[PDB]
């Protein structure tokens, strides 16, 4: 965000959230493995 | 045989036609009140000065009049000064101010409560900056100890020209921020102006609640907001269902409209009613000064309200007394007064607007605060 | 009035003074009647009330500046209702466009950065 | 019953109204034009001839 900005503080407690419910996990299974070409 | 003077804004009729209907009714055998009426733009203190001036000349013994917030000032001070008791209608100034009787009750504890009451957390106050802005310092001050998030927009400064524009630019940033929740502090045309552009920008849809915060909730129309479904709360200062209130209206509605404005309708604004309540308390006061056999008359002429230095008049301060004194029933429920002229032991009808039509929800006293009176598909 | 109206019958072509919330109405009204000039270093009136002329500058564009300047989010404002409300009403409506939060106290009856508008008296208390 | 549509909220977004009629600005356009929803009809008289 730019420095001094309204936005940075709350979309950073929103990645806090999303990251302790598990929201940036689940996403990152979903793009990375499980939309995987080979195996496992 | 009273002189009283009298000041009304040139473009409000119905007080005046209350006024008037309080005139014929509460007139007896012995005395009867003889008015000298003022009409006039009361926002102007020009205006003002010289119509208190030209009643003071005369020498009234009491002067019943609406004021603006531009010239309430001119009033207080006035009044206060020449000892000269000013009855009103209007919103009742702040303070300790001498010699003005205030019809009006004091709207912020039931505004406050009725906020309390829906849990509230975040929303909008719509302010207008004519009627006075003590109910906004109200609402911000009780916000910084509860936690409250409040967004205060002011609404007055609105042109002839420009009237849909703003209101629609406000309300878009209102759903940029999506608040649905709104709280307006207006004038009864304002109300319903801003009520008809919400319509139009369909705000009144299910998920938004209203509070209309005046005693005129009745007096706007509700009706074309009734189906709309957004819940729409207000106070109602006269209840249709006491006799007194009965009575009246049938009187109101019997009416020829020509002869008296705008008096055939079924309901009355509250403003007409305090004023035709406030005819009332004026009678009574001069009745009690006659039952304590204090002489009413002045030796001699008031003269010049400018001289100087200032020349207050004895007797006013009995009249002052008097009024202040006066305890009696009317429209607006039980009158009582303090001594700095505000209304007491008042009750005011929370109204919640539903499907069928207005109805009451609870009550409001000073002392009792928020009081809630009890008021199909199959399952497998 | 008494003053003002005591001047005019002295038949000044202008007028120098001060007024206060209570009575600016007053001297913005009968100036504008009587076509007297006012000249005051008193607070601008909300207005554009004729033969008035204010010696003091608005300070509204000028603290609204200040507080984008800043980079204030949050905040504190304390209001001295004696003097006028103007400037609160200002940066209440800038702050329902700016997206401020702003907790408004009247102080003529939490955030640690706390904007005052008074008289340079009350400061000190 | 433009009326009752405008006092029901279905001139919300995510509706369109048809005016069948030789008329469409002789009713008003205006109450209805700030709704969100779009409406069509069709105009006999060219105020532009
Ligand atoms: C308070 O109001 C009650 C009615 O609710 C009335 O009986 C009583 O006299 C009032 N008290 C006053 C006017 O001091």
């Amino acid at each position: 965000t730019p420095k001094g900005s309204s936005l940075g503080t709350p979309v950073n407690l929103a990645v806090l959230k999303l990251s302790e419910q598990g929201v940036l996990d689940k996403l990152k299974n979903k793009w990375w493995y499980d939309k995987g070409e080979c195996g496992a | 045989s009273i002189q009283i003077g009298g000041l009304f804004p040139r473009g409000a009729d119905q007080e005046y036609s209350a006024f008037r209907v309080g005139m014929v009714q509460f007139s007896t055998s012995e005395f009867r009140l003889t008015p000298h009426i003022d009409n006039l733009e009361v926002a102007n203190s020009f205006a003002v000065t010289n119509a208190f001036c030209s009643q003071f000349s005369r020498g009234v013994y009491a002067i019943f009049g609406f004021y603006d917030k531009k010239s309430v000032n001119t009033i207080t001070s006035f009044c206060g000064t020449l000892h000269v008791s000013f009855i009103t209608p209007s919103f009742p100034t702040d303070g300790t101010h001498p010699f003005v009787i205030q019809m009006r009750p004091d709207l912020k504890g039931a505004l406050l409560s009725l906020i309390e009451y829906y849990q509230w957390d975040k929303f909008a106050y719509l302010y207008d900056s004519d009627r006075g802005l003590s109910t906004l310092q109200a609402v911000l001050d009780s916000a910084a100890e509860k936690k409250w998030q409040v967004t205060a927009i002011n609404v007055g400064n609105i042109n002839n020209d420009k009237k849909d524009e703003t209101y629609r630019s406000l309300f878009q940033d209102l759903e940029l921020k999506k608040e649905r929740r709104v709280i307006l502090d207006c004038e009864r045309d304002k109300v319903n102006d801003i009520v008809d552009q919400v319509i139009t920008i369909g705000k009144h849809v299910k998920g938004y609640h209203y509070i209309i915060a005046n005693l005129g909730f009745t007096d706007g129309d509700l009706l074309k907001i009734q189906f709309g479904g957004a819940e729409v709360s207000g106070f109602q200062i006269v209840d249709y269902d006491d006799s007194l209130v009965s009575k009246f209206i049938e009187r109101w509605s019997t009416l020829e409209e020509k002869e008296y404005p705008g008096a055939h309708t079924a309901t009355i604004k509250y403003t007409s009613a305090l004023t035709y309540d406030a005819v009332q308390v004026m009678t009574e006061a001069f009745r009690n000064l006659r039952k304590q056999r204090i002489e009413i008359s002045r030796r001699g002429n008031a003269g010049d309200c400018l001289a100087n230095p200032a020349v207050p008049w004895g007797q006013g301060v009995e009249i002052e007394r008097a009024l202040k004194q006066v305890q009696v029933e009317g429209l607006s429920g039980n009158i009582k007064f303090d001594q700095n002229g505000k209304r007491i032991n008042y009750t005011i009808n929370i109204m919640e607007l539903k499907t069928n039509g207005p109805r009451k929800i609870g009550y409001w006293s000073e002392v009792d605060k928020m009081v809630v009176t009890l008021t199909e598909q199959k399952t497998v």
